[PDB]
C-alpha cells in the first residue's frame, strides 16, 4: 500500500493536479541459507523461540530475529517451554543455556 | 449464420477483441504466486523469496493472529487434515453447483 517492501515512512510532494508520494521501505538484501528446526529438545522438554527462529550454521544452533541475521546463544530468556519432545515434527536436540546456573555456581 | 447471434453482430460492425494475456499466461501468474506463497510465505512480496519450511511459516501465521506457535506444532497433523478436508469441500461444491 505504501511502496514495495516493508514500509518505513512516506513523504508527500505536491504536483500539478496531483500528489507524489516518496515511499521509504526496508528491503532485505543479502540472504544466506541455514538449516532450521521448529523446536529444541533439551531436557525432555520442547523449546520454542520467543521472538526469532532457530538456525544452524552447520555445527552450532542459534536463535536470530527473522528479518536480519543476528545469531544469539539459545537460552531460557530466548525461549519458552511447552510439552515434551514427542509431538513436534522436526525437533532437534541441543543445549539450552541457563543464565542463572553460573551465578549459583559462583 | 442465423443460428448464431455473433454472425449478425459481426455483419453489423460489432466485434469482440481478445485479451492481451492468454488464459495460459494468467494461469502461469497464479502458479507463480502460489509457489511463492507456499515456499517463502510473505517474503517474496517484499524482496527476494526466502525459503522456509511450511510448518514454520504456519507457526509464523499463528503468531500473527495471537496464538503461540506450540499450538500449531502440537496440532500440526490435525490442522493439516482440517485444511485438506476444507479444500476437498471446495472441490465437491464446485463439482456440484453449476452457478
Ligand atoms: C541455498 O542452497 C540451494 C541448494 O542448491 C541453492 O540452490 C540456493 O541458491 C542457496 N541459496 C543461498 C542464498 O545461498
Ligand atoms: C535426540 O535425543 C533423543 C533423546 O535422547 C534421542 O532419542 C534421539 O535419537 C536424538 N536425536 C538425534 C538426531 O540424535
Amino acid at each position: 500500500f505504501c511502496g514495495k517492501g516493508y514500509h518505513l515512512m512516506s513523504f508527500p510532494q505536491s504536483a500539478p493536479h496531483g500528489v507524489v508520494f516518496l515511499h521509504v521501505t526496508y528491503v532485505p538484501a543479502q540472504e544466506k541459507n541455514f538449516t532450521t528446526a521448529p523446536a529444541i529438545c533439551h531436557d525432555g522438554k520442547a523449546h520454542f523461540p520467543r521472538e526469532g527462529v532457530f538456525v544452524s550454521n552447520g555445527t552450532h544452533w542459534f536463535v536470530t530475529q527473522r528479518n536480519f541475521y543476528e545469531p544469539q546463544i539459545i537460552t531460557t530468556d530466548n525461549t519458552f517451554v511447552s510439552g515434551n519432545c514427542d509431538v513436534v515434527i522436526g525437533i532437534v536436540n541441543n543445549t539450552v543455556y541457563d543464565p542463572l546456573q553460573p551465578e549459583l555456581d559462583s | 449464420a442465423a443460428r448464431d447471434l455473433i454472425c449478425a453482430q459481426k455483419f453489423n460492425g460489432l466485434t469482440v477483441l481478445p485479451p492481451l494475456l492468454t488464459d495460459e499466461m494468467i494461469a502461469q501468474y497464479t502458479s507463480a504466486l502460489l509457489a511463492g506463497t507456499i515456499t517463502s510465505g510473505w517474503t517474496f512480496g517484499a524482496g527476494a523469496a526466502l525459503q522456509i519450511p511450511f510448518a514454520m511459516q504456519m507457526a509464523y501465521r499463528f503468531n500473527g493472529i495471537g496464538v503461540t506457535q506450540n499450538v500449531l506444532y502440537e496440532n500440526q497433523k490435525l490442522i493439516a487434515n482440517q485444511f485438506n478436508s476444507a479444500i476437498g469441500k471446495i472441490q465437491d461444491s464446485l463439482s456440484s453447483t453449476a452457478s
